[PDB]
RNA sequence: AGGAUAGUGGCCUACCAUGGUUUCAACGGGUAACGGGGAAUAAGGGUUCGAUUCCGGAGAGGGAGCCUGAGAAACGGCUACCACAUCCAAGGAAGGCAGCAGGCGCGCAAAUUACCCAAUCCCGACACGGGGAGGUAGUGACAAUAAAUAACGAUACAGGUUGUAAUUGGAAUGAGUACAAUGUAAAUACCUUAACGAGGAACAAUUGGAGGGCAAGUCUGGUGCCAGCAG
């Protein structure tokens, strides 16, 4: 159970090749910053104090 | 189009036998208005000649209009050819440009001419019998 | 050679990249004032300590001190003539009171919203930075720029611009053709 | 009582002992002895060059288990040999024997760093371009 | 006491005396040491940096010696030696970029063999001439300032009076290009500006992260103490 030089790169070379999903461009500049603002403080998700930013599709 | 000029700050200048006044332009819908046009709008105003008026460095203000410069206006025209540097009446079409090669060239035919002690004739026949 | 010009920076970044609090307070400015980023905020927090220690140091001094007599009344006369204070809140006490939105508040979009020259806040920025909004008979396309309290009534619209007596843009003379 | 001198007209013996145990200070003893000048691999400086002279594999310290890829570099300005890890997942195929590599700081001010024993430096470049470029696929090796 | 110097002085000479400095650190050694005005950090006290826009010193490959001149131990002056380096018809002759630009080398590490005396100012017998001093442009993500990359409507939605939704339109404009004038010594650029100049407004923002310190996933696939990550 010794690694060695020969196996350098082997997890990324093996890793299975996914392309990027065609998605539309994000805002730049105050329009990100305005598209934030309506995300946290207009549009409020808040349920009893659980407010995660990131929730896993579920 | 209706452009309108001011002068401020004036200075008569008995020294420079000239006038020496700031100038401020007017100009709505119109890119700028040209030193030329501003000159003999000037000569127009103070019934003075063209060839006496001088205009230089005229600065747009911000988003447009109101433009400022210095004017100066010669007591005649022997006293403009006077006191006027050479660049400003050569704008005007009052005075030629000098001709004279570029000044890298005009530094080495300076350098060439230091190894010469004597005239030209001399150093001519000279390499003339030192080579045949 | 010549000698050099000065040059200073304007900002400071926080001690603490990630203090939750107050980035959720950076966001609500910046989303409440229609701001670019968050170093805005910076600048102005920059401004408003510096004129905080200012007045903190003309006040460890005795109302009788003559350097306080004539620093402490010109940061007033400063402050009052911009719109941060009014006319009834000169002493350097009411200096140590002042918040961000007090200097968010008196910036041209801030103002250029307020007043009603358009909708939006963001909206406000854009029509000053394309040129539209004139101070006096001067155009401005800053929206940082401060508004003076003898400046607020003057604020309209460019003669040049088509919101104030202009032209069309080159977008209606395409469209006029048909 | 506390041991140090009080007397008003004592400054020279307070700052002569000052002076002495600031020696017990790693920071100030380093850059007053110059070491980093005398005795630093990189005399002293935030990068160095070198050639490779050969890749080794380093075994990770406990209690982790892996294969550390690594290059033996000897130095241009000075002819050190040193030992220098190369940061990637493959990013060794990218770097040969008498290649020519940028090697940096490995973080630490002169240590080790994770559980790699004996590496200080890093590389930065090989034959004039960065590995994070060739790593992206963002340029190429140049020949 | 004399000599020498522009002049004082062991500065040097003759004669004479035995003095001078030192743990309150002399003397010697190191400095990857030109000094200061200053810089960063900064409760206070401190710590660290200052080759470098100004001031003072020193040098012109290394030493030494001089001419001229009011002023130099001058190096874009001379003489000699050492080391480098050039031409040659082999007898001989010519050198000093730590000036500007440029090359080689060195290295982690730094730009054009450009334009000009118009400005600042200096020099001369001089109102006129000269000035890589200086200024102008080129290169330039050192550092710093401001500041785009989108804005607004109506349909269907919806919510509990608009805070939220796709698809439906009309405007707004500066990046860019270009008459023109302006800017300039002549240009270039800025600024003003005619004609152009936006739907994927493809005119498409990136750099690092998502266990804790420390803001943000136990979502999916791959690998299986390997490969790699990790201050
Ligand atoms: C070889 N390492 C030396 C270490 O030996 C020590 O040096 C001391 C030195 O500081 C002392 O010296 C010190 O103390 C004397 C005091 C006694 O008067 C002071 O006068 C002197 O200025 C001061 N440097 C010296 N007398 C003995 C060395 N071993 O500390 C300095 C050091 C560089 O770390």
């Amino acid at each position: 159970v010794h690694g060695s030089l020969a196996r350098a790169g082997k997890v990324k070379s093996q890793t299975p090749k996914v392309e990027k999903q065609e998605k539309p461009k994000k805002p730049q500049g105050r329009a990100y910053m305005r598209l934030l603002y309506t995300r946290r403080f207009v549009n409020v998700t808040l349920t009893n104090g659980k407010r995660k930013m990131n929730p896993s599709p579920a | 189009d209706a452009v309108t000029i001011r002068t401020r700050k004036v200075i008569s200048n008995p020294l420079l036998a000239r006038r020496q006044f700031v100038i401020d332009v007017l100009h709505p819908n119109r890119a700028n208005v040209s030193k030329d046009e501003l000159r003999e709008k000037l000569a127009e105003i103070y019934k003075a000649e063209k060839d006496a008026v001088s205009v230089f460095g005229f600065r747009t203000q911000f988003g447009g209009g109101k433009s400022t410069g210095f004017g100066l206006i010669y007591q005649s025209v022997a006293d403009a050819k006077r006191f006027e540097p050479a660049y400003r009446l050569v704008r005007y079409g009052l005075a030629e440009k000098v001709e004279k090669a570029s000044r890298q060239q005009r530094k080495q035919k300076k350098n060439r001419d230091k190894k010469i002690f004597g005239t030209q004739r001399r150093a001519q026949k000279r390499a003339a019998r030192r080579n045949a | 050679p010549r000698a050099p010009r000065t040059y200073s920076k304007t900002y400071s970044v926080p001690k603490r990249p990630y203090e939750s609090a107050r980035l959720d307070a950076e966001l609500k400015l910046a989303g409440e004032y229609g701001l670019k980023n968050k170093r805005e905020i910076y600048r102005i927090g920059f401004q408003l300590s510096k004129i905080r220690r200012a007045a903190r140091d003309l006040l460890t001094r005795d109302e009788k001190d003559p350097k306080r007599l004539f620093e402490g009344n010109a940061l007033i006369r400063r402050l009052v003539r911009i719109g941060v204070l009014s006319e009834d809140k000169m002493k350097l006490d009411y200096v140590l009171a002042l918040k961000p939105e007090d200097f968010l508040e008196r910036r041209l979009q801030t103002q250029v919203f307020k007043l009603g020259l358009a909708r939006s806040i963001h909206h406000a920025r854009v029509l000053i930075t394309q040129r539209h909004i004139a101070v006096g008979k001067q155009i401005v396309n800053i929206p940082s720029f401060t508004v003076r309290l003898d400046s607020q009534k003057h604020i309209d619209f460019a003669h040049n611009s088509p919101y104030g007596g202009g032209r069309a843009g080159r977008v209606k003379r395409k469209n006029q053709g048909k | 009582g506390k041991g140090k001198p009080r007397g008003l007209n004592s400054a020279r013996k307070l700052r002569v002992h000052r002076r002495n145990n600031r020696w017990a200070d790693q920071a100030y003893k380093a850059r007053l002895l110059g070491t980093a000048f005398k005795s630093s691999p990189f005399g002293g400086s935030s990068h160095a060059k070198g050639i490779v002279l050969e890749k080794i594999g380093i075994e990770s310290k406990q209690p982790n288990s892996a294969i550390r890829k690594c290059v033996r570099v000897q130095l241009i300005k000075n002819g050190k040999k040193v030992t220098a890890f190369v940061p990637n997942d493959g990013c060794l195929n990218f770097v040969d024997e008498n290649d020519e590599v940028l090697l940096a700081g490995f973080g630490r001010r002169g240590k080790a760093k994770g559980d790699i024993p004996g590496v200080r430096f890093k590389v930065v470049k090989v034959s004039g371009v960065s590995l994070l470029a060739l790593w992206k696929e963002k340029k190429e090796k140049p020949r």
